[PDB]
């Protein structure tokens, strides 16, 4: 938990589908962790979990979120994320119904715009703030006792 | 085939009937001729008596059934000749990238003032530097193999437990022999694991390496002591032991080359295939660079008043295909002549 | 850099598949046909019973109550 | 007893001419010489998955007369290592040969054993051997070959066991094979192995464009099924964490 | 502190450009109805 | 006109701000001029003019198509498109509006997906047919009066 | 070109056709590019 | 063909302003 | 026919890949605002 960079904040609450230029150092306490306008996000940004309007858990027997295991939408070239992957709509009715999520996102203006073509109601994000400058580090001065 | 009183002897009721090596194969001149006695009750064992006198022209694609007896239907299984092109199967290459970028990690720093070296020169003549250089070195050192065991962690919970193959050190209730000998199975599980990777991944050119705490990889070589005479000035600090963190391993199944370490928790063990293959690639280290930033230019975010050294580490690790397993030791802490 | 346009390489290995490993035409004995369409024939041996019909003889004298 | 050898399936390659020149110049990789090798890897594992449904469906031609069920799990009261206990499948083995030699009247036959190599595995049950894990001598299976192609010699037969991971773990299969030419059990007939450079003959789906036509001929018939099946039981390698 | 030996763990090429990409080459079928299908994959499986 | 790649059609009705898997060889004379699922589309597909739902023409003076002058969306790396288009929304009274388009689309499929961050009504691309499996092309022959 | 050997026609496919292509694209990075409207070039200068 | 991913590579000059 | 002396207009160097890119490098100048400015077009008028 100690050595490692700034975690953004999982949640983006993408409303129908449609947020544009979501603000995604939110949570993020000025100063000592994030310096809005002069730091970058990472260029290992990705999605892991992304919840439609028509879901299931998979985990629990409700609507939830779509653990997306090996097809998770990372950074490609032109810092864009394009990505067409399928969840389960009805538990043991494996429906499987389409969706592609295609967005771009901005390293240093840190702004998503998240469209998909079907329901979606939220996702869950994996992403750094880059330390390229300085914002934290960890100090290790140390200490004695005789 | 299906008369009009038939069992199935499978799905047993009025239906089918198993042409079981007596089938109608065509013979000369496209005829299709047969005596076949199908059942008629189950618990009764009637077997009547029929046959079925069948031709047809191949060319002409069309066929004629005539039997003595009483027919519903007969489910036959046949193909179209491919002489004439009509349907072909086809083959392409498909082709996609994936990328392996590598990004700027968490550098460490150690804020170091003036009056504080001199305060560590003069009292214990302590380097105040080269105190912190190490420590320093040390950190990422071990920053480096810690998020190994995390990757390692992650990308095998990605495979949703595919070959979690467990192990007890308990031995069975009905056992009834020494349970030093029971941890010669352990290399039973590990050469099930084994096997069970080369059948659905199709690789035979592996180096598979198991990672364990030194607890758990110790009942891999079982080996045992050995005395000698216990002269006071002649003691030796661990100086043939290195079987217990570093050993090669040679099965019937494929070859091994285990590692311990006591940074991984104990309880269980991991299996990793890699390939001499230099096309497949299985799990990949990418260190990309790393350097120490002496003194000048980068400040401070603790306190930026001061100078402060710096160093950085620039590395990242992929997973191409997830060949890992896991072997669940388990009830393993020496309580085994408690019970 | 956040404004510099990144471009990703191209790395020397192809990265084939994996095919599976063919013994199972060791395991059958082989002859090459030289005609696409063949008979085998099959002598075999029979007892007319002294009564009538006939059977098959060399699984009809191997129970001890004969 | 008849024996046909029809015309199988022909497998071909499209092969129009700029996905020739964006491959060469983008990737530096030939859709003629590995759409070919792709071709001829499919077409040999038709002859080899035609094999499995063939051994499939000529035991379930007998009803299942020669089954033999083994128990990885040893019996409640065995109390011993249970590595040793796999020491009975190679006298489940023997009990259904000689059910093979007792019913057919067979004295010279050399027996094939095919199945999973993880099922496999348990007949020599060879032990492992150590030495220093260094990186710098990696071998990398260079000595592993018992586990796919091995062979045995029994006081009851010899044998000449097989192993590859197309069949499915679970049971295994032996086919009795004699040398007498006069009896046959289990006869392959590979008939013809025919390709051409397009050489007139069009494509399916696009006809418009070249392509490398190939097919090859065979079947495999079966005189006399002599088969049997070892119904291995628990061998998903949970006899140790019960 | 511990011992390290886990940069042997798993095979360790170094990295000239911090972004490169591999490439990976898979064939595929048809079946007579247009969709395509892994090659290694849909073959390996006893129902053929 | 004579001679050239055979060109798709160019209005798409991208109503309802966005529009999926859309059948970019519509329109086309099957069976001479286009076989879907035989052959495919070229990799110059690229859109000249767009109409958002308040946008200005600037070549009449309505609410019409919008020209992409020098900022048209090409068929960028792995076949996905984006594009941050500013438009003029009045005439005199500029207004200005903005709405980011992006969007991915499949060769093979001859399959279009576009997703606009805002309000959209309709798009007019701009692309070829390939010509790499031989469809049609153009045909030469010799003639003689005296 | 390819003058036979496999690429059929498209407006009658049984004929031994020759077929011949050419793939080429210009593209502009920055355009400088000036015209210079000639106006009444049509000889009428004496005529007037 | 379609189903290859395109692989756009580097020419050399860098096209500095003026 | 025409004679074709107008495909000697533009410089030709000849291709060797069907996709390949080019980049172009910009400087900027920041406002404290963080709108960058291009650089060497944004100080080319005199009131500055």
């Amino acid at each position: 938990t100690l050595v490692g960079l700034v975690q953004i904040k999982e949640d983006i609450a993408v409303e129908g589908g449609k947020v544009t230029d979501y603000d995604l150092f939110t949570g993020l306490k000025e100063g000592k962790e994030v310096r809005k306008g002069i730091d970058r996000l990472d260029r290992k940004f990705k999605i892991v979990e992304a919840k439609w309007s028509d879901s299931f858990d998979e985990r629990t027997s409700a609507a939830g979120f779509v653990e997306l295991g090996s097809n998770v939408v990372k950074l490609q070239d032109n810092d864009t994320l394009v990505g067409q992957i399928k969840y389960p709509t009805n538990g043991d009715g494996e429906v499987e119904t389409d969706t592609i999520l295609g967005k771009v996102d901005v390293s240093s203006g840190e702004l998503t715009l998240t469209s998909a073509s079907g329901k979606l109601t939220d996702v869950k994000v994996k992403g750094y703030v880059a330390s390229e400058q300085h914002t934290s580090a960890t100090n290790v001065e140390l200490g004695l006792t005789r | 085939a299906k008369w009009s009183d038939s069992f199935d002897e499978r799905t047993s009721a009025a239906g089918f009937v198993e042409l079981g090596s007596n089938v109608v194969k065509l013979q000369d001149n496209d005829t299709l001729v047969g005596q076949i006695k199908y059942p008629t009750n189950g618990d009764g064992e009637v077997e009547t008596d029929t046959i079925l006198g069948k031709v047809d022209v191949s060319s002409g694609e069309l066929t004629l059934t005539s039997a003595s007896g009483k027919l519903t239907d007969v489910k036959v299984k046949g193909y179209v000749a491919s002489e004439q092109h009509t349907s072909a199967t086809n083959v392409e290459l498909g082709l996609t990238r994936k990328d392996v970028v590598i990004d700027t990690a968490q550098h460490i720093e150690a804020t170091v003032p003036l009056e504080v070296i001199q305060d560590m020169k003069a009292t214990y003549d302590i380097d105040g530097v080269a105190r912190l250089s190490e420590t320093m070195s040390q950190l990422s050192s071990q920053k480096v193999d810690l998020d190994i065991i995390e990757f390692l962690d992650h990308e095998y919970k990605e495979t949703d437990a595919k070959y979690h193959f467990s192990f007890d050190v308990f031995p069975h209730s009905d056992y009834s022999a020494h349970p030093k000998d029971w941890l010669e199975g352990l290399r039973e599980v590990i050469d099930h694991t084994t096997q069970s990777m080369k059948n659905d991944y199709k690789l035979y050119d592996v180096q598979f390496v198991i990672v364990g705490n030194p607890l758990d990889v110790r009942l891999i070589p079982n080996v045992s002591w050995t005395f000698n005479g216990g002269d006071r000035n002649a003691d030796a600090y661990s100086n043939g032991i290195k079987i217990n963190y570093s050993l090669g391993a040679a099965s019937g199944t494929a070859n091994y080359r285990i590692i311990g370490s006591d940074l991984v928790r104990q309880g269980e063990l991991t299996i990793i295939a890699i390939p001499q293959q230099d096309n497949y690639k299985t799990f990949m280290f990418y260190p990309y660079t790393f350097n120490v930033v002496n003194g000048g230019g980068y400040l401070n975010t603790r306190n930026p008043n001061v100078p402060n050294m710096m160093m950085t580490r620039r590395y990242t690790v992929e997973s191409f295909v997830p060949i890992i397993g896991r072997i669940t030791i388990k009830n393993n802490n020496g309580s085994v002549y408690a019970r | 850099m956040g404004p510099i346009q990144p471009y990703a390489s191209l790395s020397m290995p192809i990265l084939v598949k994996l095919w599976a490993r063919l013994a199972l035409t060791e395991a059958l004995p082989t002859q090459v046909a030289n005609k696409p369409n063949f008979t085998v024939p099959i002598l075999t041996p029979y007892v007319v019973d002294a009564d009538g019909n006939k059977h098959a003889l060399p699984e009809s004298i191997n129970n001890t109550p004969e």
